[PDB]
RNA sequence: GCUUGAGUCUCGUAGAGGGGGGUAGAAUUCCAGGUGUAGCGGUGAAAUGCGUAGAGAUCUGGAGGAAUACCGGUGGCGAAGGCGGCCCCCUGGACGAAGACUGACGCUCAGGUGCGAAAGCGUGGGGAGCAAACAGGAUUAGAUACCCUGGUAGUCCACGCCGUAAACGAUGUCGACUUGGAGGUUGUGCCCUUGAGGCGUGGCUUCCGGAGCUAACGCGUUAAGUCGACCGCCUGGGGAGUA
């Protein structure tokens, strides 16, 4: 959310598999869940975070 | 775009009016007045009001009389796109009598009766019953 | 779009002092440097189609005031387009 | 995806997959490309999911 | 000036030239008057997923505010550099202490 | 000048601008009608009301839903005074000449109810006939004879009555009527704001209505 | 002259707005190798095709192109076309809050100029998947098709052409005016921030609906209502958007 290093609180928006949850389900709003997979798409990319549960 | 105040006078009145909208404002001009003026004088307004100085602001009262609204119609007649003109034997007439058309004149913004007595004509702004 | 302290710069090297923001001569100076600016931005890339609909703006905002301070003022008119360079 | 079930039992458990795989986004990119289309297709999965 | 994250990672047998690298990128933007608002050699971490062969790599975040120029020169030497397996600068808005 | 003790006003949203001039609410997502408004119309309403109840009042308090139709064929019922307390069937003034005889077969029929035959044919017949009286007697009770013609008409809840109302205004019947925030006024001549289905401003102007019919000249 | 029309200035906000460069994982195809062995593939059913030179299946390493799942949303941006991974650089527009500056500098616009999906053309690249043409296999009375096995242009990049689409809201642009209701999105002011909020106040957006309008369907403060300014265009079908 307000950071992609907080793979704590991030974690919590993501399934196992790792799919990004669905505003729907997790009830945040709009401005944030952008903010939100930004946040996350950044931790993938630095292996922060996996892009698959494929490991 | 603003292009045409008096246009827009005599159809923020007509709206309203239609709004059954007890009141009415707008930006001010020497001319809206004038016509403002015949407009009260010919019992089609209760009454008129300017209140500002820099940014001026006539207002008008509304009547209805019955249920119906005073004033059943209004319309432009010249405009900037078309400007009319008569002379004084070829001036208009309203409802054949009833209602009235307001004329501009090389001695003021009066009525076609009026007009007509003082026998002359000018731009025919426009026409209201 | 331009800097603050650009943009500052040039009012204060055309209107009356600066706050003075939008005298004709300012607004047309701080127009024309951006236009200028842009060449360069342009020169690279080109395809930049969309931006490019930014700077035609300028140029015929800056056309239109240039045309207003002449009919006004024609004397500042002069001054104008030669301290700003143009007008071949 | 993954169930590493435990000890006590022989059913699969797996209702998992009918919540995300499988026909999923399975039966989706299987087949006709799409293009817009799909726009068409989900402007009719609001219209439906207005009420 | 602006500011930026930045956040290599770097190869494991490549570990101990982390604080050379880190001596010099600074010694790098101190170099042209920019400060430098966060540090953090979070060295040797597990990885999400194994990304080039070889699991676990040594991380460095910063946060520095200089000039786009040698934001610029520091992308490329860490291209130059095959020893960084990743690196990533970012966003801004105003200096950041303490987070992680 | 109050005398509706908690009426006040009702009705959330749903509220219809033309409603606005009677309007002062605002409370907790919901409007109080402007009860410093309503009574200066006992005022007109009860007076040309009473000014045709002497001329001789024949009235129709037309009002339902199982939840105040007893509380209708009440005084409200007994006086000078007709009433409808149930599903009010559609063109029951504008097409009265059929209807009419809606009403024969009411009589002949209850007139015969402990007279004609009636524990004769068969006990099939018996209850199997007296739901039809039954059926008859609701919806056709108030109306039984209509001596006056329908003269004004009193409604409880204006658009609830969307035909009713309607016929009287083609009719060119009065109908006084009371008015939720909600309902659109202008169908009813002698308007009435405030609240229409809660046990109260019906029963209080309902039973206050029934008090100026049943009393004009002696 | 005037300040409200229109600009300029200040700090911010959101954004698949544009241009350039860098980069990531998932899959497909291919190449190499382990294990493994007679089928795989495909259809309505088949066959063509692929496999004993070991296929398909599985595992590992590698090459390459193309597009970016989830987020994702009657969500967002752009004049329209249209724009979705992530990062930097360059850059256009919009909106909001304060006041400060200009002082009618405006609107529209035949001609003109620019932009403009896909396909298509020109030189060079690039080529995984997809696929006009073409080949094979089926279906069928026929089958120049729909289906299958293949597969060339093309689809990708640079440079330059073309200038068209149901390029559509089939609704020209600007302005002013006229009851409402429930959302979405995005600024901003105030309130023990003491609630994940409470009350306002802009920009944009969806649904519904009043007057009114309409041949009707419908539209309805984002008008197709009420008015004005300018432009475009229509005048029976076919012939013909042809000569
Ligand atoms: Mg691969
Ligand atoms: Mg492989
Ligand atoms: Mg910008
Ligand atoms: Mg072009
Ligand atoms: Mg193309
Ligand atoms: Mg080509
Ligand atoms: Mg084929
Ligand atoms: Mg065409
Ligand atoms: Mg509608
Ligand atoms: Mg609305
Ligand atoms: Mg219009
Ligand atoms: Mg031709």
């Amino acid at each position: 959310e307000i950071d992609y290093k907080d793979i704590a609180t991030l974690k919590n928006y993501i399934t196992e598999s790792g799919k990004i949850v669905p505003s729907r389900i997790t009830g945040t709003r709009a401005k944030y869940q952008r903010q939100l997979a930004r946040a996350i798409k950044r931790a993938r990319y630095l292996s922060l975070l996996p892009y698959t549960d494929r490991h | 775009s603003m292009q045409d105040p008096i246009a827009d006078m005599l159809t923020r009145i007509r709206n309203g009016q239609a709004a059954n909208k007890a009141a009415v404002t707008m930006p001010s001009s020497k001319l809206k007045v004038a016509i403002a003026n015949v407009l009260k004088e010919e019992g089609f307004i209760e009454d008129f009001k300017v209140e500002g100085d820099t940014k001026p602001e006539l207002e008008l009262t509304l009547k209805y009389f019955q249920g119906k609204a005073v004033v059943e119609s209004i319309q432009r007649v010249s405009r900037p796109g078309l400007r009319i003109y008569k002379r004084k034997d070829e001036l208009p007439k309203v409802m054949a009598g009833l209602g009235i058309a307001v004329v501009s004149t090389s001695k003021g913004v009066m009525t076609d009766r009026a007009a007509r007595q003082a026998g002359l004509g000018g731009e025919i702004i426009c026409y209201v019953a | 779009s331009l800097s603050t302290e650009a943009t500052a710069k040039i009012v204060s090297e055309f209107g009356r002092d600066a706050n003075d923001t939008g005298s004709t001569e300012v607004q047309v100076a701080l127009l024309t440097a951006q236009i200028n600016h842009l060449q360069g931005h342009f020169a690279e890339h080109k395809k930049d189609h969309h931006s490019r609909r930014g700077l035609l703006r300028m140029v015929s905002q800056r056309r239109k005031l240039l045309d207003y301070l002449k009919r006004k003022d024609v004397a500042r008119y002069t001054q104008l387009i030669e301290r700003l360079g143009l007008r071949r | 995806i993954k169930v590493r079930e435990n000890e006590p039992f022989d059913v699969a458990l797996r209702r998992f997959k009918r919540s995300c795989e499988k026909a999923g986004v399975l039966a989706e990119v299987r087949r006709r490309e799409f293009y817009e289309k799909p726009t068409t297709e989900r402007k009719r999965a609001k219209a439906s999911a207005v009420k | 000036m602006r500011h930026y994250e930045i956040v290599f990672m770097v190869h494991p047998d490549q570990s101990e030239q982390v604080p050379g690298m880190i001596e010099r990128y600074t010694a790098a933007i101190t170099g042209a008057e920019g400060k430098i608002h966060r540090l953090e050699d979070w060295g040797r971490r597990q990885l999400a997923y194994p990304i080039n062969k070889l699991h676990k790599a040594h991380y460095v975040l910063m946060n520095v505010e200089a000039p786009q120029e040698v934001i610029d020169e520091l992308e490329t030497t860490f291209r130059f550099n095959d020893a960084v397996i990743r690196s990533m600068v970012m966003r801004t808005k105003h200096a950041v202490t303490e987070a992680s | 000048m109050l005398k509706a003790g908690v009426h006040f006003g009702h009705q959330t949203r749903y509220w219809n601008p033309k409603m606005k001039p009677f309007i002062f609410g605002a409370r907790n997502k919901v409007h109080i009608i402007n009860l410093e408004k309503t009574v200066p119309m006992f005022n007109e309403a009860l007076a040309e009301l009473n000014k045709i109840a002497s001329r001789k009042g024949k009235i129709l308090f037309v009002g339902t839903k199982r939840a105040a139709s007893e509380a209708v064929k009440d005084a409200a019922l007994s006086c000078d005074q007709f009433f409808v307390n149930h599903r009010w069937l559609g063109g029951m003034l504008t097409n009265w000449k059929t209807v009419r005889q809606s009403i024969k077969r009411l009589k002949d029929l209850e007139t015969q109810s402990q007279d004609g035959t009636f524990d004769k044919l068969t006990k099939k017949e018996a209850l199997m006939r007296t739901r039809e009286l039954e059926k008859l007697e609701n919806s056709l009770g108030g109306i039984k004879d209509m001596g006056g013609l329908p003269d004004a008409l009193f409604v409880i809840d204006a658009d609830h009555e969307h035909i009713a109302i309607k016929e009287a205004n083609n009719l060119g019947i009065p109908v006084f009527a009371i008015v939720d925030t909600n309902s659109d006024p202008d169908g009813v001549d002698f308007v009435i704001p405030g609240n229409d289905d809660a046990i109260r401003a019906v029963t209080l102007y309902l039973g206050a209505v029934a008090a100026t019919v049943r009393e004009g000249r002696s």
